[PDB]
């Protein structure tokens, strides 16, 4: 009953200090590209979603310099709306302990951002914690449902670190390393840095060739195998294991160099990672706008009609594709001889 | 009371006629291995602690230098087990208790293998049924799944691939 | 049993057509067109915005219908049917019939060809003020005699519509001195949304039938001091950032333009009727 | 047969018109008339209409009514009028005195948008002048409008035991939506038989599709007054867009 | 009460599901709908769902149906099924046979988007099925799974005919899942969703709209809605069509 006043408190100005500067991206005109293509959420949510972008960057005490609307994440008794921000002051984050892997700390790699989450539009945000490699692993090893609850427990036996909050992060953490990406040419990555650099000479792609997933790139870092984008090579003194010697694919990799999905039974080609989306039934229908969708987590997808492009998760937060089996025990440890 | 020293292990222990009857603490000098405990014959044969260069501490019952009958083995990655030994291996009934996953199998053991019975996590979900054993990484191959935050049993086997395969539908149970 | 004619129609204009090259035509935007004006909540919506853009693709790639380009004019209600105008340019034809007007009932329906205005009946027209049957063979008016059907009332209506309400937001149409025609102007930076509901950024594209490229502060008041065009808004808090931002005209009620981003519009809904005083 | 006029319906067979509300104004109107429902005790509340303003904050109306009874021979609807400028927050849109009724009907052009505003209008003096809020000429355009038109389906409402109108549930539907007779006014007796077509011959005009079986009255007193009535799924609806001019030369236009 | 589910509210209630339709082909379907219910004879003829295709050329599913009976103790509805790839025309999606069913039902993976693809199993000797009609039995099984109802939706009139209930007085709790019930149940039987396997449904209530999510979970992506203060329902499936057969760990 308080939560619809909060939702309908977005709308309008308040009736009688200073709003926070922020960059925000075209929320309604994401809105308006995914109800071309459609996908994502519908036009009257789109619109609810950009008033709450506006007051989580509008908010003094938050501190937010820039807001995008990562998406929706279906659960059981609550859903999560899930924005991801940089802030002007990043949290303090603990130190990881002796013998495990490190973090990368905010502003880097896997915690580049800081995500915020409600349960309905315009509701209370609550801030998601940073992510570890460990969460990151043992959320690969599980296929849950979410309850909508950031504090229940999420399984014994594959033992999960953390709390639904700590593996929504983790689904957030590895749908965001898998599944953000840009028009192909519109960035250009730095041969020393690992940063981009948007260029100007940069031509859009008409219509419905931005289908194509060739024309995609990954403007995220890869996440490895161990759990960093970054992977960790400890210090030597034919000695590192395949896990650190991981180097993977190169920044801004198209989609149509991702791997394919196991195969299914009923036909030995390979399903592809990215499947296309389009507006119009016409191959001749003028203005159309058209993108890219992705099997491997079904419910991401991405738009792009001029200069203007959108990439936006609303799924269950489940990996598909067949490639998940149950875990099995840990082997038993054998004795002292071992033939 | 004749403590021996060897060219180097150290043997602190009565000897009967030469050779080794009661009890002694023998220490091996190279390996750091060391055992206190029973004696019969000059070998290891009734109780006695024992702990291995990777640190293995078993404690339980000897027959002719080798672990036997009921014991208790501790594990370098702090896994314990207790139950029956049978060749110097985990053969019979006995208990795997894991320190990480904090999950535990009991039932039946073959060769260092866990053949048959329970295998329940911390929160009470279990798998009961035939495993694995020794020939696989005792794997589960044929039982049922109870879940206990859904409260829901599931009679299935594990395919080739390692996914499962239920045999008919989920259903609410007990924990079996 | 009712017929499906118009339905078949309408139908007709999605999708591919089960069977020569269509020729290449200019048309607006007109998706972005309908979003630009349910944002601003003027016009016919999204859902006609979509079956109007797909009826000028059907008009557009006619190929026996050779056509320069095509623009959506508005709709006329009237009181037995309605009226969905398209101009178009076939690659006499001079003035107020530079542009030839075809209309339909129904969007995908069979297009009727507008005759050619003469300023007679526009002149006829100016007097009187009627409400269209919705059928374009029609008597107009008895006491003062109009020289043509309601075709020609309705050419004559678009006509006057077409001279007032037409624009095009300043210093994007240049005119050129050579060839006396609009030149498009590559490097026009759109100004806010909310800037765009000032009069002073919209300029008029028709001739008078005020100067060809006139703004529209400069237009005839009426009475009290009233400005003609009013603003319209896409949001009533001034601080969400991309917004939308256009003029209701007071003179025709019902004839909209309005702007959002990069993308421009106008359209006339209405009636037909002017808002102006009638005198027998 | 529906209960209520839902608003994304009316707004769906209505664009055909121009009877269309902003994106901002819909989405909001979906938060906001629950709430408002709520807050007042209504058991109905929908969206009356929208009046255009100068300044272009325009006037979103809704009205309400908790009883409907039959009174002197008239379905009276105790209806509360409510207005909003954002389509959020609702305020009260309060009634208007007789006398303030007569001065504020001669207050012609289009509302300027500021509630806050008074018309100054001069009297003879039995000179007088009296200063009108723009929210009494706002009430008083949408009663004009409101007892001018108010349509509902013909027999869709029935009268009880208890003297009140209520939702015909049984409602067949129009046998011929093509007409006017199958369409009455709200403040018409069930039973009464006063349709439509029994106002002033060229009030109205009827476009009926037969095929998609949605039928549209329009009124040609107040141009701006739409209703739909679909005949297969028997839903309809209604609403004013446009300024709450009246349409005083209507014996020159038809 | 509604007699049949409103396509434009079906589409704006379980919008905020992921379930949307594209905007050319929503315009489609209001234009065809009706030409394909008049043209074959359907008293109903409403948007089944949508299922996702490989070529991005998705299959629109349309579900008719002119009697609605009680065979055997079942509210058997006898429903037609048409699939679409542009939702302008609707070509018959024809039934399958029994036989052909389990060998349908052993295909996984997203569909291709072609109607003319054959897939093919082995079980030495090679089969080969159709797409229309691995399209067909994934529809069907969906249908025999969900088809969910509020309960007392529908009456069961003088000649033993499933026909709605004109005087349905609404869910009294719309956040329980004794409100609501499979199509196929007969009337004043008792058989709810709560009678399915426990943790097979979500529903989510906002309590002051109204307006109740139902939710399918051994088949994500099929969405009920049920407003309480419109009396509206209706459902619609969006997803690749395949069931979730790993539902034990999932919860």
């Amino acid at each position: 009953a308080a939560a619809a006043v909060a939702k309908a408190s977005l709308f309008g100005d308040p009736e009688p200090d200073a709003p926070n500067e922020f960059e925000c991206e075209d929320v309604e005109g994401d809105g308006d590209l995914l109800d071309g293509l459609g996908v994502g959420l519908g036009r009257q949510e789109m619109y609810a979603a950009m008033l709450a972008v506006k007051r989580l960057g509008e908010d003094a005490k938050r501190g937010v310099s820039t807001v995008r609307f990562f998406g929706k994440f279906f659960g059981t008794q609550a859903d999560y709306y899930v924005f991801e921000t940089t802030l002007q002051s990043n949290p303090d984050m603990p130190e990881a302990p002796e013998g495990t892997i490190p973090l990368e700390p905010y502003g880097e790699g896997v915690n580049a951002y800081i995500y915020f989450v409600s349960n309905t539009l315009g509701g209370p945000l609550q801030q998601l914690p940073y992510v570890t490699p460990e969460q990151i692993k043992a959320s690969r090893l599980l296929r849950r449902y979410l309850t909508g609850r950031l504090d229940a427990p999420v399984s014994a036996f594959p033992a999960f670190p953390g709390n639904e909050a700590n593996y929504l992060r983790a689904l957030i953490a590895r749908i965001s390393a898998a599944t953000v990406c840009c028009p192909r040419g519109f960035f250009t990555a730095d041969d020393d840095s690992a940063e981009l650099s948007a260029n100007d000479e940069w031509v859009p792609l008409k219509g419905r060739e931005m289908a194509l997933p060739v024309n995609w790139s990954h403007r995220y870092a890869h996440l490895k195998g161990q759990g960093r984008t970054v992977t960790h090579k400890r210090d030597p003194p034919n000695f590192w294991t395949a896990e650190e010697m991981e180097a993977g694919p190169p920044p801004l990799a198209t989609l149509d160099t991702d791997a394919p999905l196991p195969a299914a039974t009923g036909d030995k080609v390979p399903p592809p990672a990215w499947s296309p989306v389009f507006a119009s039934a016409s191959v001749t229908t003028r203005n159309q706008v058209a993108g890219v969708r992705s099997n491997r987590w079904p419910g991401a997808v991405c738009a792009c009609a001029g200069r203007h492009f959108t990439s936006m998760y609303v799924g269950w937060g489940i990996k598909a594709g067949g490639e998940w089996s149950p875990c099995p025990p840990p082997p038993p440890v054998p004795q002292w001889g071992a033939p | 009371l004749g403590k021996m020293e060897y060219p180097g292990d150290k043997f602190e222990g009565t000897m009967e006629h030469g050779v080794r009857t009661g009890k002694g603490t023998y220490t091996w000098g190279v390996s750091g291995a060391v055992y206190t405990g029973d004696y019969v014959n000059g070998k290891k044969h009734g109780k006695g602690k024992m702990v291995y260069p990777d640190k293995g501490v078993y404690e339980g019952d000897w027959v002719e230098d080798v672990m036997q009958g009921q014991g208790t083995y501790t594990y370098p990655n702090g896994d314990i087990y207790q139950g029956a030994f049978w060749a110097g291996k985990r053969h019979g009934k006995g208990m795997y208790h894991y320190k990480g996953p904090c999950c535990q199998l009991v039932g039946d053991w073959a060769d260092g293998g866990f053949t048959y019975g329970r295998w329940v996590y911390a929160d009470g979900s279990m798998f009961m049924g035939k495993f694995g054993g020794a020939a696989a990484d005792s794997k589960p191959t044929a039982g049922s799944y109870f879940y206990s935050s859904s409260s829901l049993v599931q009679e299935g086997h594990f395919a080739k691939d390692g996914s499962w395969v239920g045999h008919r539908d989920p259903a609410v149970g007990k924990e079996f | 049993a009712p017929d499906a004619t118009q339905t078949q129609a309408a139908v007709s204009i999605f999708g591919d057509p089960e069977l020569d090259p269509p020729n290449e035509f200019e048309a607006e935007n007109m998706l972005g067109a309908a979003a630009v004006l349910d944002c601003l909540g003027v016009g016919l919506g999204r859902e006609l915005g979509v079956n109007i853009a797909l009826a000028a693709k059907r008009i557009g790639e006619d190929p026996k219908l050779a056509v320069r380009s095509v623009r959506f004019f508005g709709k006329f209600l009237g009181l037995y049917s309605d009226y969905f105008v398209f101009e178009v340019a076939f690659k006499p034809g001079k003035g107020a019939n530079k542009f030839t007007y075809l209309v339909c009932s129904s969007l995908g329906g069979p297009l009727t060809r507008l005759p050619d205005v003469t300023p007679a009946q526009v002149k006829a027209s100016r007097r009187i003020k009627k409400l269209l049957t919705g059928r374009l063979t029609s008597h107009v008016s008895t006491y003062p005699a109009f020289p043509g059907n309601e075709a020609n009332y309705l050419r004559a209506l678009i006509a006057r519509i077409s001279a007032a309400t037409v624009v095009a937001p300043s210093d994007l149409f240049s005119l050129n001195d050579e060839t006396g025609e609009l030149e498009r102007a590559e490097d026009w930076e759109p100004p806010a949304g909310r800037e765009m509901a000032a009069p002073t950024a919209w300029v008029h594209v028709r001739p008078h039938l005020p100067d060809l490229l006139a703004a529209l502060e400069e237009d005839a008041q009426l009475p009290g001091e009233q400005a003609a065009w009013t603003p319209i808004y896409s949001s009533a808090s001034e601080a969400v950032k991309t917004q939308a931002g256009g003029l209701r005209s007071l003179v025709w009620p019902g004839a909209v333009c309005g702007g959002r981003g990069s993308e421009w519009t106008c359209v006339y809904v209405g009636w037909g009727v002017k808002n102006a005083p009638f005198v027998p | 047969v529906q209960l209520e006029p839902n608003i994304t319906l009316v707004l769906k067979h209505l664009a055909s018109c121009g009877a269309v509300v902003s994106a901002e104004q819909q989405a909001a109107l979906d938060h906001s008339i629950p709430i408002k429902r709520i807050e007042a005790g209504l058991r109905s509340l929908t969206l009356w209409g929208r009046l255009t303003t100068l300044n272009g904050k325009d006037y979103l109306v809704a009205e309400g009514y908790n009883v409907a009874s039959s009174k002197e021979g008239a379905a009276v609807y105790e209806t509360k009028y409510f207005y909003s400028q954002d389509g959020a927050r609702w305020s009260d849109l309060q009634p208007v005195d007789s006398e303030t009724a007569t001065r504020c009907a001669r207050i012609k052009g289009m509302l300027s948008g500021d509630p806050a505003k008074n018309y100054e209008l001069e009297e003879k003096d039995p000179p007088l002048v009296f200063q009108i809020p723009e929210l009494a000429v706002l009430r008083c355009r949408v009663d004009a409008i409101a007892t001018a038109t108010s349509v509902i389906p013909t027999d869709s409402t029935i009268l009880n035991a208890a003297s009140q109108v209520v939702p015909n549930r049984l409602f067949a539907g129009a046998a011929y939506p093509e007409k006017l007779e199958s369409y009455q006014h709200r403040f018409s007796l069930p039973g009464s038989g006063v349709t439509l077509s029994q106002d002033l011959r060229g009030t109205w005009a009827v476009q009926y599709d037969a095929f998609k079986g949605v039928a549209q009255v329009r009124s040609l007193l107040f141009p701006g007054y739409f209703f739909y009535y679909a005949a297969n799924e028997l839903t309809w609806g209604s609403l004013y867009v446009g300024d709450g001019l009246r349409n005083n030369d209507l014996i020159f236009m038809l």
